[PDB]
Order: structure tokens, then sequence, then C-alpha cells
């Protein structure tokens, strides 16, 4: 399952 | 012992097209899903036959997070180029892998969360699922933000809980394919690269999994012989040769050793005309 | 195909510049340009562009819908396919409307925010444009109203690839590639997810503190305005600011910020009342 | 910005018996950045329906990509990959050795 991403 | 992995890819290509995403999806070294920014469809695909059973809910919930993910490192390419103080002229990579390996009982054993831009390593979710590996001075304020934002915490509860569960459920759904072991099919090779010595080739053919050991030996010490990486034969199963340049009328002194997941007795070749 | 692209922007103002590049085959090639449908026509009665098309003085006769063929040599028709359109909007040519944000500027991570575009000039269509942003405007239809003509950009759910500097254009019912001059820039800041600030009373000033290495804390009260002050490192590993309190109002929100991302700020502190 | 030379290798997906239909591969890897220009050659002349891998990594960051086509050898034909990217100023050319 695809994780979850965040902005650096 | 089984992994799953995703592998994305975000370039930034100015005038010579717009910036594009590509993340693929493993189980192990079978390639199941795909997703390409530059593609009409703008959804995930299936890649591997066993997935396509997966219902619209499946499809719809990962487009949506695979898209997200297009959406924000894109982004992430520009934010790289302030932290950096890099023109907008430039091509730029930016690159990310995301996954877990469990036991043979099911369990979780690792878990990985990496960027790397340009080439080199970035940020990276430490061995422990807790705490941050800044390469640079761009990364360290990457890192404080996701202190801040406790990206450590959910990532860590992903990696042990739902991607485990669902490498679980895809091992289940394609068993035969993700849990065959197919043996090396294995043969040598002698040509004679000169009057005083030939190139004896250990040859192994039609294996999967990847991982394999070919070694050669000289009345039974290692011989450390040229050894190519592994390469995708197309059909799912994998290719790899380990050569040694022998003296003419030795040959007999040599012997291949093959060790895979698929023999239950390591293999022992030795040249025979 | 080839890839067209305009440099700096394809939104350009008039006496501007702007270069149409045509990437074929592994290199800008010698190509040629075609407008509108007349993709077996080319403009300019056939120039061969050598490197790139440098526009340096823009006028609204340049605004249109482009089309480059590289040259192949080595193919029956000497040329390749019909590449992407790049469509050149020319601004300037009205006077600028006006943007606001509803209900306000600062849009909290995951919801939405609407950016409505708006003149007392009856303009036809509104554009919405993020600056930076190589993607085509947003394009909506102005509705008229009690003398005001205006167009609601929805934007979300907000995250920070949205947040920043927007401007909007308006064209008349005649003239779509010719555009106003743009709005007053509107700076839109997405609100978390970083965590937010503890704000309370020194046991006097108003404290934001958090163990999170913010580099700047904002202050904001119900009114509306904005106090900005750098952290400073003390008292058990926290990052704080305290603001000076002043020798009349109450209900003040904190958030944190890192240099080099200014328009993402954490999750607002709890209201703190100051009497 | 690392810049790493393609690993190139030809070879067929089976072990080639003239006359009998088979894949020609050519398989790039360890290159970075990842635009990487790959043709397969008959007789030093592209060959038109080659299909590839979608662009993944290894855990060096290092990318590769599988080229193939279908194509049935004879004595005759010479086959090879043809390989460009900003680390080669000239396309490298691999020649597939049956032997
Ligand atoms: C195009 O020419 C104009 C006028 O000489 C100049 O201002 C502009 O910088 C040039 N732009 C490019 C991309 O060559
Ligand atoms: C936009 O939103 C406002 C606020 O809800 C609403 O009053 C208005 O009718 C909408 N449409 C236009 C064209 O302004």
């Amino acid at each position: 399952r695809y994780p979850l991403t965040f902005g650096w | 012992s089984h992994s799953m992995r995703y592998f994305s890819t975000s370039v930034s290509r100015p005038g010579r097209g717009e910036p594009r995403f590509i993340a693929v999806g493993y189980v192990d070294d079978t390639q199941f899903v795909r997703f390409d920014s530059d593609a009409a469809s703008q959804r995930m695909e299936p890649r591997a036959p066993w997935i396509e059973q997966e219902g619209p809910e499946y499809w719809d919930e990962e487009t949506g997070k695979v898209k997200a993910h297009s959406q924000t490192d894109r982004e992430n390419l520009r934010i790289a180029l302030r932290y950096y103080n890099q023109s907008e002229a430039g091509s730029h990579t930016l690159q990310m892998m995301f996954g877990c390996d469990v036991g043979s009982d099911g369990r979780f054993l690792r878990g990985y969360h990496q960027y790397a831009y340009d080439g080199k390593d970035y940020i990276a979710l430490k061995e422990d699922l807790r705490s941050w590996t800044a390469a640079d001075m761009a990364a360290q304020i990457t890192k404080r933000k996701w202190e801040a934002a406790h990206v450590a915490e959910q990532q860590r509860a992903y990696l042990e809980g739902t991607c485990v569960d669902g490498l679980r459920r895809y091992l289940e759904n394609g068993k035969e394919t993700l849990q065959r072991t197919d043996p090396p099919k294995t043969h040598m090779t002698h040509h004679p690269i000169s009057d005083h010595e030939a190139t004896l080739r250990c040859w192994a053919l039609g294996f999967y999994p990847a991982e394999i050991t070919l070694t050669w030996q000289r009345d039974g010490e290692d011989q450390t012989t040229e050894l190519v990486e592994t390469r995708p034969a197309g059909d799912g199963t994998f290719q790899k040769w380990a050569a040694v340049v022998v003296p003419s009328g030795e040959e007999q002194r040599y012997t291949c050793h093959v060790q895979h997941e698929g023999l239950p007795k390591p293999l022992t070749l030795r040249w025979e005309p | 195909k080839p890839f067209l692209s305009a440099w700096p922007s394809a939104v350009v103002p008039r006496g501007g510049h702007v270069t149409l590049r045509c990437h074929y085959r592994h290199r800008f090639n010698n190509f040629m340009l075609y407008k509108e449908d007349r993709i077996h026509v080319p403009i300019f009665h056939g120039r061969l562009f050598q490197e790139s098309f440098n526009m340096s003085p823009v006028t609204t006769a340049h605004a249109g819908n482009y089309t480059c063929r590289g040259s192949h040599p080595h193919s029956p028709t000497g040329w390749s396919a019909a590449s992407n359109p790049v469509v050149i909007m020319v601004t300037g040519n009205h006077r600028k409307p006006s943007l606001l944000a509803h209900p306000g500027p600062l849009v909290k991570s995951g919801e939405r925010v609407i950016l409505q575009c708006w003149s007392d000039i009856m303009f036809e269509h509104f554009f919405l444009h993020k600056e930076g942003i190589s993607k085509d405007p947003s394009r909506l239809v102005g509705q008229i109203h009690d003398g005001v003509s205006k167009a609601n950009f929805s934007i979300g759910p907000m995250m920070f690839a949205l947040a920043g500097t927007y401007r909007c254009y308006g064209s008349v019912t005649h003239t779509p590639y010719q555009l106003s001059a743009p709005s007053d820039p509107l700076d839109i800041v997405v609100t978390g997810p970083y965590e937010k600030p503890s704000l309370s009373a020194q046991p006097v000033t108003l404290s934001c503190s958090s163990r999170s290495s913010y580099d700047m804390y904002h202050l904001s009260r119900e009114g509306g305005a904005e106090r900005r002050l750098p952290a400073v490192r003390k008292v058990n590993r926290t990052f704080q600011a305290d603001f000076p309190l002043g020798p009349h109002g109450g209900t003040y929100r904190c958030f944190g910020s890192f240099r080099h991302s200014p328009y993402e700020w954490s999750d607002p502190s709890d209201p703190l009342l100051v009497s | 910005m690392i810049q790493r030379t393609p690993k190139i290798q030809v070879y067929s997906r089976h072990p080639a018996e003239n006359g009998k239909s088979n894949f020609l591969n050519c398989y790039v890897s360890g290159f970075h950045p990842s635009d990487i220009e790959v043709d397969l050659l008959k007789n030093g002349e592209r060959i038109e329906k080659v299909e590839h891998s979608d662009l993944s990594f290894s855990k060096d960051w290092s990318f590769y990509l599988l080229y193939y086509t279908e194509f049935t050898p004879t004595e005759k034909d010479e086959y090879a990959c043809r390989v460009n990217h900003v680390t080669l100023s000239q396309p490298k050319i691999v020649k597939w050795d049956r032997d």
C-alpha cells in the first residue's frame, strides 16, 4: 500500500 | 523472508518537457504497479496479473495517494532549488524509496523511507524508525520540519502496520508467482583466450528469486573471477554468470559453486568436455 | 513530436520578452512555427528559426496558439510532427482586477479556500495564476452582478504545493489572448501539519513556545492585521518568542514557521484570551 | 551533480538457436541521471518495435532499465545495443556475442 508523503 | 518496495523518481527538465514523476511498486523482484504522471490515465496501473483482481476501491485509493505524492515531490524540486540556491534552468532528480521486510512467519523485520537529491543521499529514516539522518544542510531543514510534523511516528505506524499487512495480503494473492522458487539452470562454457590460458564461464539462467551466489574455486580455495550483475531475462526470471581465466590443462582443478533459494543443496559444477 | 515551451513564461506583459523553444530529437534544433489550426502553413513566410525565437518587444499581435515543427532532413517530409500547443497570453490591456481570499488567506491544511477575482470592469473571463508555475492559468467565466464582474476560484484541499503568491487577470469577450494588468498579489498561507505552539502569559508578555525548532513565530488577534519575532533557544530545549504585551484586546493565536518556507506555518496554538 | 555512466549488457532471453523466436535484451544499469537513450540494432540499423521496463533504481540510487524486442536469431545477422547518455560523448555500441 502506497505511503503518505510530506513536503521538504 | 520477503520484501515490499516503492521507488519513485521526479525529474525537472526545463525546456525538454514538463516535470515528470514515475513511481513503481515491487514485491521482492516482481514489479506489480506503476504510475507515470506523463500518461493520460493519471491512475495507478496494474503491472502483474495477480494484483488485477483488486477492486476499484483499491485502484481509487492507491491512485489518490500516488497522485498526491506526484504533486508533493514535484513541488519538492522547487523547494530544493531554494535550499541549495540552484538555477531554475537546471535539470534535477529527486528519488524516494519506501517499504518493509517481513520474515517467514509473516512479521516485521525492517522498514525504509529515504530520499536522494541529484543522486546523493538526502534524508533517511534511521533503522529504529524514530529519527532522521540528514546528509547536508538543506536536509537538516527538512529534518527539522518533519520532526515538527511528527512524520517519523506516522511512517513508523505505516511501515510496521499497513505496509506489512499489505505485503502479507499480496504474498497470498500472488502466492504461486511471489512465493515460487525457480532453481537455477546451469551450464559451463570453455573459450581459449590464448595458447596458455582459457576462459571458464559458469552460467545461471531461469532463476527466481534473483538472490544468488556464483563462486569459483581451484582445489577448494575461493578464487576471487569476473562476475556480471544479475540481469532480468524479461520473463520474471534472472540470469548471471561468473568467469575465470584458467591455465591450459588445469581446467579440472576449477569448480563453480552455486547457492540459491531454489536449490536444497548447493551445486558444484566442474568442467567436462 | 517536439516539445514547445515559452521562456520565461507563456503569460507575458506587453513589452516583456518570451522565447519559444522547440526541443526536437535531443537538441533545440532548427524549427518552423505555426499558428492556430494552420499546422501545414508556417508563420512569418516560412522562416527557419536557428536556435530559439525571442519576441523581445511583445505586442498583442504576438498573442496566439503556437505550434512548432523541428527540421527532420532524413524524413519523407523533412519535418517533425506537430508539437504541443503553447498559448501566449499578453497582459496589461485593461485595468487590474481585484483578488480576494474567502474566508481569508490563512488556510488550514486539508481544507479549501475561495480565491474570488472581481472588478467593476465587465470582464467575460478571469484567469488565476500561481506565481512561478509553468502550468496554464485556470480560467473561469465572469459572473455579472449588480455592476460587478466576478469569479470564484476554488483552491484545495490545502497543501504546501498550493501555498504562495497568486494573481488574477481579466479578458474581454473579443480579446481572450489579451489580458488585463495583473491584480495585486495575494499570499495564501497553509497552516500545519506542523505541531501547534503554546501561547501563554509570562508568569508581562505573551509567549509562543515549542520543542519544535520553529525559527520564527507569528502572533495574530481575531480582529486581524500580524507581528513576527525570531525564535530564541532557552529554558529547557524550548524555542520561544516573547511578544511585548503592550500598554486592550483579546483572543490571540500563534503559529510557527521555518526559513525558506514563507507560506507554511504550523497549526495555530490554542486561542488565548488577554484581558 | 553526480553523473554515472551506464553498464550495458546485451543478451537473449533464452539460449540462442538459429531460426527459433527469442527475445533480445539490452539491460542498462548503474547510471545517473535518468535520461538515457537505448536502441537495439540489427546489422547496424535500429529495430522499430522495442519495448522497455518502467524506470526504477537500486539501493545506491542508480537507475536501471531493460529494453527488449522479439527476434529470430540467424547466422547472418549481427545484433547490438546502442546507448546514449549525458556521460557519453557519442553513443556506446555493445554487440551481442552468441559465443
Ligand atoms: C530576449 O530578448 C530581449 C530583448 O533583447 C531580452 O530582454 C530577453 O532577456 C531575451 N530573452 C531570452 C530568453 O533570450
Ligand atoms: C462566490 O462565493 C461567494 C461567497 O460564498 C458567493 O456569495 C458568490 O455568489 C460566489 N460566486 C461568485 C460569482 O462570486
